[PDB]
């Protein structure tokens, strides 16, 4: 089972405060610590700070400006970090992570992508991408989803709900306007499509939308 | 505090060669070292702990060693799903600290691009917009070049692009072009082309489709 479970996305605004969760699950010991670390886009992994849920202590990287502040509930077995007064210096996905008392980060969190920004949350417009009348294929087809006019990032994109991942691949978010669009690529056999289905299943954290398209010849 | 210096930064083999990425600590850390790997997207993953101890589930292609001061993560044949960066991380003394990664990039053979080109869709023109999408897909090396031409004539105002980082899957790039217009502009016009410029050939690859 998924060992820790973070939130997919947070929005903040500029000076505002988050508290970002992480519930854990499998075998728990005295001995564990709950680590967080940060993550800005396109750059490396950075240690936030470290707490011990048995007993409630927090330390934290004394090389960085201080923004968070850990607790943890050892009834609900979930760790917290509090964001404080963020600017888009704070924009990162923030990890946590789990160490046994050993030295190494056995198991990660998905991580929660955290957008500092004034823009509001939009969700996603998603449309399919099938080929028009002329085109001529092989023996493969392509198959796409345009995801389009979100706020703010991410989303996941899946094929026939997981079912379906060779032959995908997704590109990076422009972003235009405070809106994010992006599209999803698909590559079936030819012979295999109409007559088995295929769908793109966009999830977008920060509203809470999780959206289905099928994808069918253009009439 | 002890810092990790990882070069270089980016690390360029030929497939099912064996490859070394270097951490370097500057104090001595005995063997508190760890390695993680983390794909495009993906969250860490512990590949190796404290320098060379194998970590269950991980292939045994990889391997650790060094102590001291110097340490080397292998993998001993490349494939294209060990496209990643790679991480150490000391645990020796507080506090714990990474190095700044290093990427893994795999040389592969050339391969042109599958070009697909597609209309806007009628949902999309329901709410006045329409994005005609060109897929420029599973192309090496990455260098490539997009042109629209809309009725023969090349349009340059409303296209973005985004191109994929390297493939776990095949070593590949691939790449997407969009033309955003509304409705209006759309339908002010008839042919829409999406043409495709990479070294494997020296024509381009070129995708059209008619309004009507």
């Amino acid at each position: 089972q998924v060992q820790l479970q973070q939130p997919g996305a947070e929005l903040v605004k500029p000076g505002a405060s988050v508290k970002l969760s992480c519930k854990a699950s499998g075998y728990t010991f005295t001995s564990d610590w709950i680590h967080w670390v940060k993550q800005r886009p396109g750059h490396g992994l950075e240690w936030i700070g470290e707490i011990i849920p048995s007993y409630g202590r927090a330390n934290y990287n004394e090389k960085i400006q201080k923004k968070a502040t850990l607790t943890a509930d050892k009834s609900s077995s979930t760790a917290f970090m509090q964001l404080s007064s963020l600017t888009s210096e704070d924009s990162a996905v923030y990890y946590c992570a789990r160490e046994r008392g050993d030295g190494y980060f056995a198991v990660w969190g998905a991580g929660t992508t955290v957008t500092v920004s004034s823009a509001k949350t939009t969700p996603p417009s998603v449309y399919p991408l099938a080929p028009g009348s002329a085109a001529q294929t092989n023996s493969m087809v392509t198959l796409g989803c345009l995801v389009k006019g979100y706020f703010p990032e991410p989303v996941t994109v899946t094929w026939n709900s997981g079912s379906l991942s060779s032959g995908v691949h997704t590109f990076p978010a422009v972003l235009q306007s405070d809106l994010y669009t992006l599209s999803s690529s698909v590559t079936v056999p030819s012979s295999s499509w109409p007559s088995e289905t295929v769908t793109c299943n966009v999830a977008h954290p920060a509203s809470s939308t999780k959206v289905d398209k099928k994808i069918v010849p253009r009439d | 505090d002890i810092l990790l210096t990882q070069s270089p930064a980016i690390l360029s083999v030929s497939p099912g060669e064996r490859v070394s990425f270097s951490c370097r600590a500057s104090q001595s850390i005995g063997t508190d070292i760890h390695w993680y790997q983390q794909r495009t997207n993906g969250s860490p993953r512990l590949l190796i702990k404290y320098a060379s101890e194998s970590i269950s589930g991980i292939p045994s292609r990889f391997s650790g060693s060094g102590s001291g001061t110097d340490f080397t993560l292998s993998i001993n044949s490349v494939e294209s799903e060990d496209i990643a960066n790679y991480y150490c991380q000391q645990s020796n003394r507080w506090p714990f600290t990474f190095g700044s990664g290093t990427k893994l990039e795999i040389k592969r053979a050339d391969a042109a691009p599958t070009v697909s080109i597609f209309p806007p869709s009628s949902e999309q023109l329901t709410s006045g917009g329409a994005s005609v999408v060109c897929f420029l897909n599973n192309f090496y090396p990455k260098d490539i070049n997009v042109k629209w031409k809309i009725d023969g004539s090349e349009r340059q105002n409303g296209v973005l692009n985004s191109w994929t980082d390297q493939d776990s899957k095949d070593s590949t790039y691939s790449m997407s072009s969009t033309l955003t217009l509304t409705k209006d502009e759309y339908e002010r016009h008839n042919s829409y082309t999406c043409e495709a410029t990479h070294k494997t050939s020296t024509s381009p690859i070129v995708k059209s489709f008619n309004r009507n």
